[PDB]
């Protein structure tokens, strides 16, 4: 299923514009070519069961970019504001499999272990049945 | 395969209302005259009440222990809590049964093939909303008459079909005989049994697996009586154990 | 997108009070003279509950089992607490609604598209200032009647389609020259319709019952807007007017 | 510069008490005949009620839904702590105030230039002693009559100074023309508008910054109907397109 | 989007004021030299607080941190903030145009525990704004 | 304003005696000659806002002592016990700064990093308005 | 202050009892060879419990730690302590005298996660004192 959903957003997404390095599930590999690199993947992914009847999920969606080392937090910005937030904003393809989709968070992130990558995440929260 | 005998997981749980217009409590298991109340987020059966009446006479010689009997019983108060979809059948029904008040049937089905059966007129009708929630139209129905309950529709058998099947070996120390208990009232009974030797001084028994098992620590005859129920059917097997 | 047939989260809810005359519970779907309050923290809407009415007698064949019924239903008390901001309208109605002990009817619009529409009064008007929070009003009305829940409005037909044309003819002093309207799409239709004049000052507009008068009290050009129902459709009209 | 029409952050809500002879609702604005009550640590003001009176006849013809009017209102009740500061000013006026028992006025200045003013009584001073935290001197006060609250020295206006200033010019596809509302009436407005297209076919409009954005995807002569209150004014811009 | 803004906002508010210092839109990982005294403008937390049920609103935390070498006492950051911080943050009103409101929440010193090179002092805010 | 508080405390403590390396500020990494290093500091400075009407902050206002690597606990505490106490029971000037003064604790700590100092830190709990 | 009588209470009452092992006021960081067989007194917590509407009243935790070598199995320090320091810390009349009350609160074995040089078995009380 899993699949299915990374799969519709990564498809709106390289539909929305090719210039960028898509990604499916974390990369922990980040050569110095790849770069702006938008990353979509899961996080906790546990079955909440809160209706009865039926098996519901729940799990954090991420949309991370990624771009290089010291560029100025507004660049993050101004790739997302353009590139993803537009995209987001609906996608009918992600919307039919799932049943509700809330903003969470969005956070900016270092490379803390060396110093390659920066990145920006927006985090939603979504369920969806398996 | 859902068995009503063990414990069972309490999802899947799904909740109908009667629309036709028999008795329900005859077939509650067929489905056919019942609609299916969808997407229950939560719900939470009444409890089944009994006030105490009095039963203390001034001519008692006791006053120091009350003695009370069961009053009149009352089928406790249903409450559901399920996701908003005002326009999909099965809402504007229940609303339509709310707003004329009249009292209909609901039965709850387990994941055990056993259902719960009410009868009674909805009494609460309720809706929460709060942001990033899905809004929850809440109901509450207060029940009347008397539940047929899951109980009610269980049957149990004593058909009288038990045998003992035994070895009756000379049994060697360091091993352990098996005899098996065959409880075929003709396929389905609802009884146990209970094994125990008639020394308890030279061999030892153990029941596990409904099959007994018997180490002949010590040599003779020993004899294993199974009884069962209070007394229905009983088995005595023979054993024979050597020295060796 | 707008489904009421699935699960919403409820997010988006706005609400409104009839800032008008004429019947509210016929066309909540339009938002002709509702005033939105502003910054809703946060609603608890009225629950409609019901009183059990005690029905046995002393005849009835045996009496362990209770046996009530539905009576007064009384659907009441929704609160809910807004950001304080006593410098625009709305909110200044909110407390005139509390000076007077006044019946009056508010709309509650959920995002699936589905409207609510109640009628009661304020009973509670509440204010919670603290540091490092903005201060809010809080307030509480209990509802009288019937209200009208979206499962009563179930049909929804979304119209799309309608013209408009114009006498365009030289006005007269002393008479008034009318004007053409449609509002059919296949006839079915849940909106209504408002007119209005752009100048105002060589001529007026008079909207009622489907029809629409121009009365020219000058002369020269005068262009008559009309949006209809929310404002989704619009339209522009022109009127010439002679003094001789 | 504080708004009383945009949400207010809840720090800096001083509060006054009179001492002066005069009637406090006259001009609540200034403290010349107001004390300061100093260091106030938390206040909470008091909720304005009113209890439920029936309406409920023998002869109505309903019974089910619950009829009811706003009873008697009621002025809530004041708390508010503050430090213990026995021996100056304005604690023992206050302790006066209480151990004289009669009712004055006070006020409560929100950092919005608007002051909710009530009067009463004080109807329990209480002080709470722990180590390690300021030793607080508690308040309540129970209000009488009637306060005169902010929203009853608001003021609105209409007076119609209202216009729109348009483009009118061959719009080219990828480009979107900025049209103005004016909302003056000679420099203070209270109310709204709402502007959209006369098409809806060929062209689209948006509404941001009190100004209207069109984008004429299509050619043709477009027209942008805005209308304010009820109908109040309205303005149509006729805007002209080529297939550019 | 409205981070970008305020982030501006907030930054060349700070450089219309006395200059001398460099100005990262963010915190930065390493600072180099003669990029001492520094300002950094970033945001943390930035969730959705629900907190009305009309609109988004969500809820950030604002951070000004002013960047200093070396082992100076943090007088010297003291100094720095009450100068060139505190009497711009006082007001600003691009700043309150671009939000709901906001409070003040904490005024920290941090150094580093990696190689011990710089010593700030962070100033953090909290705003709530409709995202 | 912090400036003020350290000032205070930093000027009462080196007017009692000068006998001490003293620290405005917690030092990142001592020398092997300075000690007896007696700093002083805050921590946590968070506008509480308990008061209405005003800005009130609250801060851990910490006096710490360093001696050299291994020296017996009680010497540490000794040295508090004359120069630290006595000015500390009352510093009239400071005292004007703040609205309460709370004490709050008194902890050993040991260089884990290296071994090179030794400290005790009386930890008090202050407020104040900016 | 106070605590310095009560480490030098402890202290000396446990060297009136058989010697034989070093004594360290407070845990030290290191320890020698024949610096093995040790005891070890210190103080942690020490906290202003209010608890009282009259003075101070601290509140703090008394350990003393029995060192020994290697790899001696628990069995060694239970040896130690039931034999040298449980019939010591049974009644102190200075302890006593010094504080108002003490209660048992707990008892540890540890060890070295840095080198693996040396087995402690610690013990733990609650000292409430008026400091």
């Amino acid at each position: 299923k899993h699949t299915e959903l990374r799969a519709a957003v990564l498809d709106a997404l390289e539909k929305h514009d090719t210039g960028a390095t898509f990604f499916d599930g974390r990369p922990a590999v980040f050569d110095e070519a790849d770069f702006p690199a938008v990353a979509v993947y899961l996080t906790g992914a546990e079955y909440t069961g809160e209706e009865l009847d039926s098996d519901t999920w729940q799990a954090e969606l991420h949309i991370e970019v990624f771009l290089p080392a010291q560029v100025p937090d507004s660049e993050l910005d101004a790739w997302m504001e353009s590139r993803i937030y537009p995209v987001m904003s609906d996608i009918p393809a992600l919307s039919d499999l799932i049943t509700s989709m809330v903003a969470s968070g969005y956070d900016y992130r270092r490379d803390d272990d060396a110093g390659l990558w920066s990145s920006a995440d927006l985090t939603y929260v979504i369920t969806y049945e398996m | 395969v859902p068995n009503p005998t063990m414990p069972v997981k309490g999802a899947g749980t799904t909740l109908w209302v009667y629309k036709g217009s028999g008795d329900p409590y005859a077939n509650p298991l067929s489905d056919v005259d019942w609609s299916r109340l969808a997407k229950v987020k939560d719900l939470t059966p009444g409890e089944l009440t009994a006030e105490s009446y009095d039963d203390s006479y001034l001519d008692d010689e006791d006053a120091d222990w009350t003695a009370t009997g069961q009053g009149q019983k009352s089928a406790g108060d249903t409450s559901f809590t399920l996701a908003w979809m005002p326009g999909e059948q099965g809402q504007q029904a229940l609303l339509a049964w709310f707003n004329e008040g009249d009292t209909r049937a609901y039965k709850i089905r387990f994941p055990n093939g056993t259902v719960d059966v009410f009868r009674g007129w909805v009494s609460s009708i309720g809706k929460a909303v709060t942001a990033k929630e899905v809004i929850t139209r809440t109901v509450k129905v207060t029940n009347v008459g008397r539940p047929s309950m899951a109980e009610d529709r269980s049957t149990v058998t004593a058909a009288t079909g038990m045998t003992v099947t035994p070895a009756s070996t000379s049994v060697v120390k360091g091993q352990s005989t098996t005899l098996t208990v065959a409880f075929q009232p003709e396929g389905v009974t609802d009884k146990s049994f209970r094994a125990v030797s008639a020394d308890k001084t030279k061999a030892t028994v153990s029941v596990s697996g409904m099959t007994i098992t018997v180490n002949g620590v010590a040599a003779g005859k020993v004899n294993i009586p199974v009884v069962s129920g209070n007394g229905e059917f009983a088995a005595v097997a023979e054993i024979t154990v050597t020295a060796s």
